[PDB]
RNA sequence: AGAUUUGAGUAUCGUAAGAGGACUCCCUUAACUUAAGCAUAUCAAUAAGGGAAGGAAGAAAAAAUAACAAUGAUUUCUUAAGUAAUGGCGAAUGAAAAAGAAAAAGACCAAGUUGAUA
RNA sequence: UGGAAGUAUAAAUCGAAAAGGUGAUAGUAUUCAUCAAAGUCUAAAUAUUACAGGAAAACUGAUAGCAAAGAAGUACUGUGAA
RNA sequence: AAAGAAUUUAAAACAUAUUAGAUUUAUCUGAUGUGUGAGACCGUAAGGUGAUUUCUAGUUAAUCCUUUAAUAAUAAGGCUU
């Protein structure tokens, strides 16, 4: 909508809101980021203070799908499920029948510990795991299982 | 068969045998015109696998060029340019002899399609090729299943647009794979595609 | 230049919802411009089978 | 029940299946070569890595050899190559 | 922010518009109609495997490939020469890359076949092959007397221990330990016993019916089931598999490795 | 004299040329500009100069990817992605496998064999 | 060239094979994986502001819109390119 | 010393043996064969056995990270000063 930008509303004003004694002229101290190093320093000092040097090594070709591994904390195992087959399967134990939540198929590979789970046994398989979240997993009951 | 003896032996270049032999058809193409016919290939077996078949419409060109490096065609060897784009000498051509060599003898013979070429020989001075030519109106050729494709009208002067073996090596079209990521198919063409900025009709 | 807008599909049912809603308002429809003052209900509509006649 | 992801045993459990096809040359190879080196000869490196051989300079030969072939492994073969000549001879 | 545009060259000549796009469908949608009037099969998309994509991160999904490789074709007694003219894809520069790769996708070409009506040659009654058909059906009804008396008295044993199986489960969602371990102990039995000669091609189904006109197979042969909710039985082995320490005894075992070659030098 | 090889003149039947070049395939070592100077770099396969094509052209059937529960000619679109990388590591330049679609198609020479050989 | 101890092309010199190439950090070795270069053709999906024929438009409405709504690349200028 | 079933039928690479032909060269070309490479544990008797993992005690080896199929000795790149 041009009819609410600035420009209307400053028709009659000279300089269009710029100044007069501080013209609108073409540049500005450069074109792109110019002047890095020399006289805007104090900004890439201020606001992006580690902008020029190097750091870490160089992967000539990064395969970027061997770091791919999505992750899923203890607390949210059951939500890929549903609550309705977490109550219905709320009263078992060693013995008979125990959901499996296939953290694979729902697209997590890895699984880790936060929170808290609810107390009923549980079958988790996965690719990976993590100390804290296989602890949290057996401490309620349950078991880890591996996959690919 | 035959031909596995001369493939065999035409590896041994180096040989007495080769070289004497080579010697005496390169000092013979010294004199005789640029470009002229021949009435058979000097070495069958490599004529023969390029696709010259001894029937009626084949015809075989001879081409002498002279090999090296030329300089920068500026008036004096004066050029004004940077630094960067000061250089007369050490510049190569990005198009290989044998190429050349084919552009001059199709322009040459402007109603023949070159088929293919190969080397013969070399001296201090000189690099002699041999190129094969169909005639694409001869009966023989048109009514052969087999070779009517060189009778469309897009093969008109194949080695100009870089149809040829020895023009498309040196086009980039020797391999396949991420060693030749920018000649895809056709290195203008993939520069172009890659540059293109889509401006679809629901963008953010 | 950009002459197409988008808009999501959930923002866009919503306003067919709203609109339709407003369609059964007496007052909305005629203050619109509409003379429904003789008209039966005001989402008025009519049989399947006389339809199929015309 | 699924394998394991990490390790050299790695990978879901399935029975992986190709024959590691040899390109080789037929027994009358050897005829096409006895006839065309007779008829050609040797090349000029060729006759020098027999001098340096002849001497007993093996390790010359191969620094002779990669010299003028740019690789390690097809200067050991043309060394070897060169070698079932002598003792021919 | 520090910027980062592209805009210092050309754009103005790079900029590529999709006023077209519009008018691609009606254009790829109209040649799509114009090839099923000409000949149905062809638009059909011919059937083409159920291929695993690559990579870890991809490697649970299964689509489609390109081309039954030549040991799939004999496995499901398809000669390679008829596949292609009858809607099959055939890539041989396909390597089988597992048995179950193998089998799965046998399953697939079995299963075109059998929806699969390939119309006579020619149109005519006269047909060669309608009329071999006449001649052969009297001894296909001998040969398919055979075929029923076998796959009737070979697979019985297993047959009502594997209905048992169904009412007992069926019983339990209104045991199955000893119900599943009969059938187990016959399947074994049962794989012991067929350790003998196929024909080495099938019969290509050819007959005279009313053209129902299908755009594809792909979409009839489904690449994966539905997938429900697996569920499974705990035991006190499975609490105590320990899976951290599997992983880490895997990792530390192929990072020793160096440390093994490094110390027979020695 | 005769048998060949090679090279010419003439005759017959045809063939190339020139126009156009928006899109297509290429040859060539521009500079203005940016880097707040400038000399590598950028502008830039960009301007101009030159050649060759068709209704489309180019490419096309792995000496290709990957390290997987693996794929499988070419082409084009989405994503990867302003990412890996390149760079007075400054200004700036910058892909591709995977994955999702449009369309789908594979065949030949050379070499080898058959030679009362055609 | 994004290709970094050399991704592609070309030139000078050199120059293979009882095969071999690739796995992008140079080198040697042993395994593994995957292909089999140095000849050719091949429709379909794709591009288009030459030009011709059409259809549309939140475009301009005679200092606007093509330079040109009339005998417009016309009248007129230049030796000429223009 | 303590817990520990391990998932379930369509198969090719060839390390080979043993034969049917051809060859002399740096020799090859078919087929038959076992293992390899294989994984359904014995239970209606409580469940034992048993791969594979854990802890403790000596032993020999490697040990800052990377060169993206796996290692090695050279080389090169990372991190801190």
């Amino acid at each position: 909508a041009t009819r609410f930008r600035q420009t209307r509303r400053r028709r009659g004003h000279v300089s269009m809101g710029y100044g007069r004694i501080g013209k609108h002229r073409k540049q500005r101290g450069g074109r792109g980021n110019a002047g890095g190093q020399h006289h805007r320093k104090t900004w890439f000092t201020t606001f992006h203070p580690d902008y020029f040097g190097k750091h870490g090594m160089r992967v000539f070709h990064l395969k970027a799908n061997k770091y791919y591994c999505p992750s899923i904390n203890v607390d949210s195992l059951w939500s890929l499920v549903g609550k309705d087959v977490q109550a219905q399967y709320k009263n078992a134990k060693v013995g008979e029948e125990v959901p499996v939540i296939d953290c694979v198929k729902h697209g997590y590979f890895k699984v880790l510990g936060k929170g808290f789970l609810p107390k009923q046994p549980v079958i988790v398989r996965a690719r990976y795991f993590s100390e804290k979240a296989q602890q949290k997993i057996k401490a309620v009951g349950g078991a880890c299982e591996l996959t690919a | 068969g035959a031909y596995k003896y001369i493939n065999a032996l035409n590896r041994k270049k180096q040989s007495d045998v080769l070289r004497f032999l080579r010697r005496i058809r390169c000092w013979e193409l010294r004199h005789l015109p640029r470009i002229h016919r021949v009435a058979r290939p000097t070495n069958p077996e490599r004529a023969r696998r390029l696709g010259y078949k001894p029937k009626s419409g084949f015809v075989i060109y001879s081409v002498r060029i002279h090999r090296g490096n030329r300089k920068v065609s500026a008036r004096k060897g004066i050029v004004h340019r940077k630094p960067a784009c000061q250089g007369i000498h050490k510049i190569k051509r990005v198009k290989s002899l044998q190429a050349i060599a084919e552009q001059r003898v199709g322009k040459h013979c402007g109603a023949l399609r070159v088929l293919n070429s190969y080397f013969i020989g070399q001296d201090s001075t000189y690099r002699f090729f041999e190129v094969i030519l169909v005639d694409p109106f001869n009966a023989a050729i048109r009514n052969d299943p087999k070779m009517n494709w060189i009778c469309a009208d897009k093969q008109k002067r194949r080695e100009a647009r870089g149809l040829t073996s020895a023009a498309k090596k040196s086009r980039g079209f020797t391999g396949k794979g991420r060693r030749y990521n920018k000649i895809g198919a056709g290195a203008r063409g993939n520069l172009k595609r890659r540059n293109l900025l889509q401006l679809k009709r629901y963008r953010s | 230049r950009k002459w197409q807008r988008k808009t999501p599909k959930q923002m866009r049912r919503f306003a067919v919802a709203s609109c339709i809603a407003a369609s059964a308002v007496p007052a909305l429809v005629s203050a619109r411009g509409h003379h429904i003052a003789g008209v039966p209900q005001i989402p008025l509509v009519v049989n399947s089978k006389s339809i199929s006649v015309i | 029940m699924a394998g394991i992801a990490v390790g050299l045993k790695r990978g879901y459990p399935v029975h992986t299946m190709t024959a590691k096809r040899h390109y080789g040359v037929t027994k009358r190879k050897h005829v096409v070569n006895d006839v065309i080196r007779e008829a050609c000869g040797f090349s000029a490196y060729e006759r020098h890595m027999m001098d340096l051989l002849r001497r007993g300079l093996d390790k010359k030969a191969l620094k002779y050899a990669k010299k003028h072939l740019g690789t390690h492994k097809r200067g050991l073969a043309k060394r070897d190559e060169i070698q079932r000549a002598l003792e021919a001879i | 922010a520090v910027s980062n545009i592209h805009f210092c060259k050309d754009w103005r000549s790079k900029v590529h518009t999709w006023f077209k796009q519009p008018f691609r469908k009606i254009r790829r949608h109209q040649t799509r109609v114009e090839k099923a009037k000409a000949v149905f099969p062809a638009t059909i998309k011919s059937l083409k495997p159920s291929v695993h994509c690559m990579n870890q991160r991809f490697n649970y999904k299964l689509r489609l490939g390109r081309g039954f490789t030549l040991k799939e074709l004999r496995a499901a007694k398809i000669d390679k020469n008829l596949a292609r003219t009858i809607g099959i894809a055939v890539d041989p520069r396909r390597k089988e890359s597992s048995k179950e790769c193998l089998n799965r996708n046998a399953q697939r070409l079995t299963e075109y076949m059998n929806r699969l009506v390939v119309l006579p040659k020619v149109h005519a009654a006269t047909a060669k092959r309608l009329v071999l058909n006449k001649k052969n059906a009297e001894a296909k009804t001998k040969k398919a007397a055979e075929i029923k008396k076998f796959i009737a008295e070979h697979n019985k044993t297993i047959k009502e221990l594997k209905i048992k199986v169904a009412a007992a489960k069926k019983d339990y969602a209104k045991e199955l330990k000893a119900c599943l371990k009969g059938l187990k102990k016959a399947q074994v039995a049962f794989a012991a016993q067929v350790a003998k000669k196929t024909k080495q091609f099938n019969k290509l189904p050819v007959q005279q019916k009313e053209a129902k006109q299908v755009l594809d197979a792909n979409k009839v042969i489904r690449l994966t089931a539905p997938c429900t909710l697996e569920t499974k039985t705990l035991t006190k082995g499975m609490k105590a598999f320990d899976a951290v320490a599997h992983l880490r005894k895997a990792k530390n075992v192929a990072k020793a490795v160096s440390g093994i070659v490094k110390g027979q030098k020695k």
